[PDB]
């Protein structure tokens, strides 16, 4: 029985933005939840309808993983009927959500010198996002009442905005990786285990 | 008024790099995104890799790191498009396009990257001949590299019934291809068939006539 | 994982005035981030339809898009001449950006039998190289063929490059060209050798040989 | 954080400016960066937007033809052109910042005070003010004539006297050439006890001259 | 093409009052996705670029005091401050960014309210050094005086004089909250030589008659 290949979204490379959050499928192996809980190499480790005590001897139908890295300020805002500029416009999650919440300091990977503005996020949206939506458009944004076909102008921005993520920065606007695991368990034979 | 020109067709050997420019034009720059898209001859469209020159963030598909890299020029209003390691699988016309976030709305005219191990060759015209109303005969060119191939039959004097096919590439080989016509059987002792082959890369124009 | 994108169906034929609807699904829910491109032979794809609900600035009324989460429906109100073209859709709710498959669409016409003609190697390659047997298909209006190449009793599916003309301008009528590659030693193993031809027009398979 | 703007400049009619807005501390991006223009005792009045790190402008109806906003070639500037000057252009151009932005607290830039006039570059003629049939504290001052262009800076005994003195804003005259008058309220006892002097400074022109007050017998 | 008018053009308010100023837009300022009224106020001491201190015609910027305050909604605006201070005299506009262009208000001078003051009035006649050059002028001083309004006209020779005098108020002091005016009486030396009396004629409120100022050629 092969194990789950979570060392390849932990210590993937490169991460992606919020605007545009990877998505893993995972399935088809056994991981070991009580090894990642104990890393006490994870700033937050956050669970939301599962006791992860109970996580590791559990099975599930299909587990996504999404990947992504936000401000250390921003970490409070990936849980369940947040409210701000990533929940309502980067990434959110639904209320009635089964899956937990992985975030580190990443502060030597995606701070350099000179800055890193390589990471984006949403500032400006029509809508509130749904749960576990994506939007990349870089339409610009109508912030008046005046229209705009696409084109830059008073009350017509960019709607993406890029962090600063400097190395001598605080730790509200430091580098953080955070990886959203979700449990679902559809009509379907689980596959997705511990030991 | 949106409008992209895209680099000159270019041929490269197995190995090497090529590097497609594409300025654009008649919008603002950076307000836009610009992405790019391969489409291999007699298949789909696969995305190769997509630039914001806003904050010059590059993401690229899935399997194309450590060959292509995206750069992109705010003051000269260009983007630079750079695959390296070329390999045959690679060969295809890349198309420049300005990237909204979910929608790409203008195409650029494309840029055609031919990257073969021959190298340019001089076609070999073989006749075909009918036997045995009407009848078919026609030309039949081989072993030349570069694709741009015309056949004129008559001169352009014989233009119905005339059907040259697209060029197919035969394994390990130059391009090949194909040109017929058909004509009355009752005339066909009457009068002369001539298939007049220019390949303008070789500028070598070659005719050859054709009968049983 | 990467998100496939699905199209249906993979060819259609239609004529001037009807109402040609065409599908599109996900792997995963994309919600409002599809969209319509339009490309014919030659040239670059324009963009038909945004958000797989919205119309872009220069397509006509008769273009409308629906759909939501993983099944979309691009559908003409009525179709013209300058519709007849290769139509894609692509997701634009993630990354890496993928399209379809693609759907071709051609001029509906009365069902017409191939004239099948077959043609042998001339003596003027064999001295410098061995040339193939050419059986090609003419005038017919579903492009669905299989060119069967045969020798003897048998069936050999070795080497059979089928290049095959768009739909013609006048008469929408499709021309397949297939060659057969052997040797010229090997042209001496037989001696004899046939082409066979399925098709829909015909009533029962039609095969066209030359021996020596 | 802060916007520092260019030197104030002066130019006949129909010439061109060029104001220069330089953002320190940061970018504006984020909301960017709009022009305002305000007529010396008038309101004001928006001239345009623009993109500083991407570029792309947004202009007026009025300024359409005039207004040329460009993007800095480098250190994070923002520059306007404005051509065919009229003698209604003059007046202090601020870039200014969007209120809604909390990057960088709403702080606009120091005005680059441009003038558009016929008259060329003058300096000023002082003459001085006599103190008589006065006082209760009598008052006396000096007064600056024909000078262009504005501004202009006046102190009295060499910035030693700073109480109950009245700089009078200039006017300009129809011969193009500015004027004002400053006074200073002294006790009259101190007339023969301590003498005074203006020191009127004219920067366009370079010209610092002291003229030395002197009361009358009577 | 929003315009904003305010009202009052100009207000007098006494130290430790209040102060209302009012804007009325040429439509609504709110929104319906978001019901924001998309309106600020801003502050303009004479010597300064103005300073932003309310957006979305509520929400107070940071760093300053308590004493303003936005409120109003759709298209009416009204600017308070508790306690009027001697720092906060400037004049006000109201902006709104809803709709483009951006339009500002003709604004409103605010200025501090004090009791009624007698302008002590003087009389300069030109130097001997301007009267050596081409031409001379007279200057005529008001003084520490609170009503700007104030009316003098020059007397040459019992003649009412007039198109020749360019008036000059200087800025309210912060101290004493008092103005001080020159009018300025240019003319031509022949025409200085011609005449022998010069005089202002002063008129002011806390002035119970018209003080004249007046001085003869031949004098020092
Ligand atoms: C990442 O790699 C480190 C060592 O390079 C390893 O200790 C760690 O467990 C890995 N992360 C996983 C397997 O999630």
């Amino acid at each position: 029985t092969n194990l789950c290949p979570f060392g390849e979204v932990f210590n993937a490379t490169r991460f992606a933005s919020v605007y545009a959050w990877n998505r893993k499928r995972i399935s088809n192996c056994v991981a070991d939840y009580s090894v990642l809980y104990n890393s006490a190499s994870f700033s937050t480790f956050k669970c939301y309808g599962v006791s992860p005590t109970k996580l590791n001897d559990l099975c599930f139908t299909n587990v996504y993983a999404d990947s992504f890295v936000i401000r250390g300020d921003e970490v409070r805002q990936i849980a369940p009927g947040q409210t701000g500029k990533i929940a309502d416009y980067n990434y959110k999650l639904p209320d009635d959500f089964t899956g937990c919440v992985i975030a580190w300091n990443s502060n030597n990977l995606d701070s350099k010198v000179g800055g890193n503005y390589n990471y984006l996020y949403r500032l400006f949206r029509k809508s509130n996002l749904k749960p576990f939506e994506r939007d990349i458009s870089t339409e610009i944004y109508q912030a008046g009442s005046t229209p705009c076909n696409g084109v830059e102008g008073f009350n017509c921005y960019f709607p993406l905005q890029s962090y600063g993520f400097q190395p001598t920065n605080g730790v509200g606007y430091q580098p953080y990786r955070v990886v959203v695991l979700s449990f679902e368990l559809l009509h379907a034979p689980a596959t997705v285990c511990g030991p | 008024q949106v409008q992209l020109v895209q680099s000159g067709a270019e041929v490269k050997k197995p190995g090497s790099s090529v590097k497609v420019s594409c300025k654009a034009s008649g919008y603002t720059f950076t307000s836009y995104g610009i992405s790019w898209v391969r489409q291999a001859p007699g298949q789909g469209l696969e995305w190769m890799g997509g630039i914001i020159p806003m904050f010059g963030t590059t993401n690229y598909a899935q399997k194309f790191q450590g060959r292509v890299t995206i750069t992109a020029d705010k003051s000269t209003s260009t983007a630079y498009m750079e695959l390296s390691s070329l390999r045959s699988e690679d060969t295809a016309v890349y198309y420049c396009a300005r990237d909204r976030g979910d929608t790409i709305d203008y195409w650029g005219q494309g840029t055609l990257v031919t990257v073969s191990s021959a190298s340019t060759k001089g076609p070999s015209v073989f006749p075909l001949a009918p036997s045995s109303g009407t009848a078919a005969l026609g030309c039949l060119v081989k072993d030349y590299f570069p694709e741009p191939v015309t056949v004129s039959w008559n001169s352009g004097a014989l233009t119905s019934g005339v059907h040259t096919f697209p060029a197919v590439l035969q394994s390990s080989g130059l391009y090949s291809l194909s040109s017929v016509v058909t004509v009355p059987s009752s005339s066909l002792g009457t009068q002369t068939y001539i298939c007049n082959v220019n390949h303008k890369p070789s500028n070598t124009k070659v005719d050859k006539k054709v009968e049983p | 994982s990467d998100i496939q994108m699905t199209q249906s169906p993979s060819s259609l034929s239609a004529s001037v005035g009807d109402r040609v609807t065409i599908t599109c699904r996900a792997s995963q829910g994309i919600s409002n981030n599809l969209n319509w491109y339009q490309q014919k032979p030659g040239k670059a794809p324009k963009l038909l339809i945004y958000a797989a609900s919205s119309l872009e600035s220069g397509v006509p009324s008769r273009f409308s898009g629906s759909g939501s989460g993983t099944d979309f429906t691009l559908t003409i109100s009525s179709l013209q001449p300058e519709d007849f073209a290769t139509y894609y859709c692509q997701q634009g709710n993630g990354f890496p950006l993928t399209f379809g498959p693609g759907t071709k669409v051609d001029i509906k016409r009365t069902v017409a039998a191939p004239s099948v003609f077959i043609f042998p190697p001339s003596d003027e390659q064999l001295k410098s190289g061995t040339a193939s047997v050419v059986c090609l298909l003419n005038n017919f209006y579903p492009r669905e063929a299989k060119v069967q190449w045969k020798v003897d009793n048998a069936l050999q599916s070795g080497n059979s490059q089928e290049s095959v003309t768009e739909q013609d301008s006048k008469d929408s009528t499709y021309s397949l060209s297939s060659t057969l590659t052997l040797s010229k030693a090997d042209y001496e193993k037989h001696k004899v050798y046939a082409c066979e031809v399925t098709h829909q027009g015909l009533s029962s398979p039609v095969t066209k040989s030359f021996n020596r």
